[PDB]
């Protein structure tokens, strides 16, 4: 219902994070960030309200109600997996007992299933972040109002690799640097194809359950061409499939972390009224409020058995 | 549990000579075999994995082939930096078992041992024990015989060096451990050393 | 061309099946950077 | 990767080894422990996959040894318990992705014999000797004139009713002795006893 705008946001956010610097690894969670600012979208007043929905690529043809309820069916569908893969999302809101409007409370309790001393608050927040993510995000405090969200992912490959064919092969970093990483090896039938619009190989490996990973191997020099012409319409076309060829797959194992504070990037996406003095947060409190930072952290793990990822957001 | 038979257990060779050792498994291992090398004073280093694919950084002298149950390691032109013990690894199935090991040693011309006998010092002798030591330094090959004559007639412990990294010779120490009364009773301690350089033993003796 | 090696920097998506929304997106340039 | 933590353990005791690592990720590689018996036979000890699952143990050590990872601190562990005389070996921590690289090892000695400093004796008659008799455990460091000559045979140690005994031989030109000092330096870290005994003519 809101997934086409959700992928466009994931790509708009991806471009600026990658355009900022292409010299390091990138890993973030679009759903966690989207829910964080969509949760705040219910407690914000005009001209900050609007910039928030527009910054999530939403106003034009959809009402504000149908947007918030898309996220309740979103988070309910994700928090209800047919458990072969482990997937859970959690929303937190750490108030400090002053003043609340209590209409913001009823809205976030319904739509998003949400649940001074610096040391006590810091330890309490990070335990809530480390509890749901199974200790993946452990070390992710300013003032009265804090909103936190977390996601946990743990799936297994439909056709797992064997841990004897994983040989250490070269990895081309920048046409001068070459590092050796443990690459997994497997032959057989794969859901692989060529775009002819992206100049890149597109490989889909489905996880056991309701999840699927897509891998884009760009041609020589076409890495930037891939990042610019990658849209929602093309991935849905790729997800309509079962044209499977056969090839030998060399997939490297992975373990990386994102750790982005992104107050600056969102301004480039239209959310400028985020930490502004003039920014209006009236649906939240009756005493008065503004944001100071927006930190996002996410970890990834790829092995022969499956994938284990977890992301968190702190506003 | 796959038993890894590795042949031969020990063999000599010269510089630039072709050396080939074999490793046979108790069952088929789908060519999942790795070859190691161990220097005497250092840890094993990986040379080949998958039985035909070299580890990055290993000289092109090492070859290797084999399929199913019989695998081989070949050195086209042997060097002095390749002398040591070679191990063959099995990682087709758990548990991962290795081979017995092949000792590769350097070869050279035959030599005679420098024999030296040592009476027990009076610092040890005033403790209830006495040890007569007989050194056999810088000989070749390994096989050498030692006879301990005490009064014209025959507790001996021996020790062997590995192989000298300079002249490729061996060295053995022979210690006859006696008591204070047993030592102080007899007089004519002799240490024969029988090698194949000649049919006459090389004798060292003393009188207290 | 059955020789697909991922030895170059690449981009990956991690999308849910039933919802069709991307849960994770990233770009791998060096696996050693952990 | 450099491992440490070895030492002497009484029979039935317990010990935990550690393998700290830097220079690679260590959160992307599979880790394992491999030991080298005094009979120079290598045999696989443990295998933990990457992340923590799943650990593998041969039946000889299953139920007694426990391998574990700490990817946050980049440290591999090996909890040993119910040690026997067969467990005495040099243990190695190994990272393997097809190719594997081993550390320099750490020595475990499982015996009920009590720690004992060596008794150093001069072996005078030109080949000079230095008898290191009755120490436990291994090793000892024998140098001639503080390693100045170092050109010298050090023989492997013999076990004589639960003590080690070895000899060290040095060959000098006939002009040097006793026209130049010859002292055999014997160090034993298990007892922290550095002993230097000169060699006298008679
Ligand atoms: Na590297
Ligand atoms: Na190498």
């Amino acid at each position: 219902k809101i997934t086409p705008n959700l992928a466009e946001f994931a790509f708009s956010l991806y471009r600026q994070l990658a355009h900022q610097s292409n010299s390091t690894n990138i890993f973030f969670s679009p759903v966690s960030i989207a829910t964080a600012f969509a949760m705040l979208s219910l407690g914000t007043k005009a001209d900050t309200h609007d910039e928030i929905l527009e910054g999530l690529n939403f106003l034009t043809e959809i009402p504000e109600a149908q947007i918030h309820e898309g996220f309740q069916e979103l988070l309910r569908t994700l928090n209800q997996p047919d458990s072969q893969l482990q997937l859970t999302t959690g929303n937190g809101l750490f108030l400090s007992e002053g003043k609340l409007v209590d209409k913001f409370l009823e809205d976030v309790k319904k739509l998003y299933h949400s649940e001074g001393d610096t040391e006590e608050a810091k330890k309490q927040i990070n335990d809530y972040v480390e509890k749901g993510t199974q200790g993946k995000i452990v070390d992710l405090r300013d003032t009265v109002f804090a909103l936190v969200n977390y996601i946990f992912f743990k799936g297994k490959w439909e056709r797992p690799f064997e841990v004897k064919d994983t040989e250490e092969e070269d990895f081309h970093v920048d046409q001068v640097t070459t590092v050796k990483v443990p690459m997994m090896k497997r032959l057989g039938m794969f859901n692989i194809q060529h775009c002819k619009k992206l100049s890149s190989w597109v490989l889909l490996m489905k996880y056991l359950g309701n999840a699927t990973a897509i891998f884009f191997l760009p041609d020589e020099g076409k890495l930037q061409h891939l990042e610019n012409e990658l849209t929602h319409d093309i991935i849905t076309k790729f997800l309509e499939n079962e044209d499977r060829r056969s090839a030998s797959l060399h997939l490297p194992k992975l373990s990386i972390t994102g750790t982005y504070d992104l107050k600056s990037v969102l301004g480039q996406l239209g959310i400028t009224k985020v930490f502004s003095n003039g920014a209006d947060l009236s649906g939240v409190t009756e005493e008065a409020l503004k944001l100071s930072k927006a930190v996002h952290k996410a970890v990834l793990t790829i092995d022969e058995k499956g994938t284990e990822a977890a992301g968190a957001m702190f506003l | 549990d796959i038993v890894m038979t590795q042949s031969p257990s020990s063999m000599y060779a010269s510089l630039g000579e072709r050396v080939t050792i074999t490793c046979k498994a108790s069952q088929d291992i789908n060519s999942y075999l790795s070859w190691f090398q161990q220097k005497p004073g250092k840890s094993p280093k990986n040379l080949i994995y998958r039985a035909n694919r070299l580890v990055d950084g290993v000289p092109s002298r090492f070859s290797g082939s084999g399929s199913g149950q019989d695998y081989s390691l070949t050195i086209s032109s042997l060097e002095y930096e390749d002398m040591g013990i070679y191990y063959c690894l099995q990682y087709d199935e758990f548990p991962w078992t290795f081979g017995g090991g092949t000792k590769l040693e350097s070869k050279r011309a035959d030599a005679a041992p420098t024999v030296s006998i040592f009476p027990p010092s009076s610092e040890q002798l005033t403790s209830g024990g006495a040890s007569v030591v007989c050194f056999l330094n810088n000989f070749y090959p390994k096989d050498i015989n030692v006879k301990w004559k005490i009064d014209g007639s025959e507790g001996v412990l021996n020790s062997w060096t590995d192989q000298d990294s300079k002249d490729s010779t061996y060295s053995m120490s022979s210690t006859l451990t006696l008591t204070k009364d047993e030592y102080e009773r007899h007089n004519s301690y002799t240490c024969e050393a029988t090698h194949k350089t000649s049919t006459s033993p090389i004798v060292k003796s003393f009188n207290r | 061309p059955p020789e697909v090696k991922f030895n170059k920097p690449f981009v990956f998506l991690m999308i849910e099946q039933n919802t069709k929304s991307p849960l994770f997106m990233g770009k791998v340039v060096n696996p050693t950077q952990k | 990767l450099e491992e440490s933590g070895g030492g002497l353990v009484k029979p039935g005791g317990s010990l935990k080894l550690s393998c700290a690592a830097s220079g690679f990720a260590f959160s992307i590689y599979d880790m394992s422990w491999v030991r080298q018996t005094p009979e120079k036979r290598l045999e696989w000890v443990a295998y933990i996959s990457s992340g923590g699952g799943t650990t593998y143990y041969p039946d000889t050590v299953k139920g007694r040894f426990t391998i574990s990872r700490d990817n946050a601190k980049n440290t591999l562990y090996l909890q040993m318990s119910s040690l026997k005389s067969e467990d005495t070996a040099i243990y190695y921590c190994a990272r393997h992705a097809g190719v594997h690289y081993w550390g320099q090892g750490t020595t475990l000695t499982v015996s009920s014999a009590k720690t004992t400093p060596p008794s150093v004796y001069p072996l005078a008659p030109v080949t000079l000797g230095c008898l290191v008799k009755g120490y436990f455990p291994e090793p000892v460091t024998v140098t001639w004139n503080s390693g100045s000559l170092s050109s010298v045979h050090t023989f492997p140690a013999v076990l004589q009713s639960d003590l080690y005994t070895l000899s060290s031989s040095v060959t000098v030109p006939s002009s040097t002795w006793p026209s130049e000092t010859v002292t055999c330096n014997v160090a034993h870290p298990a007892s922290s006893t550095k002993v230097d005994k000169k060699i006298v003519p008679r």
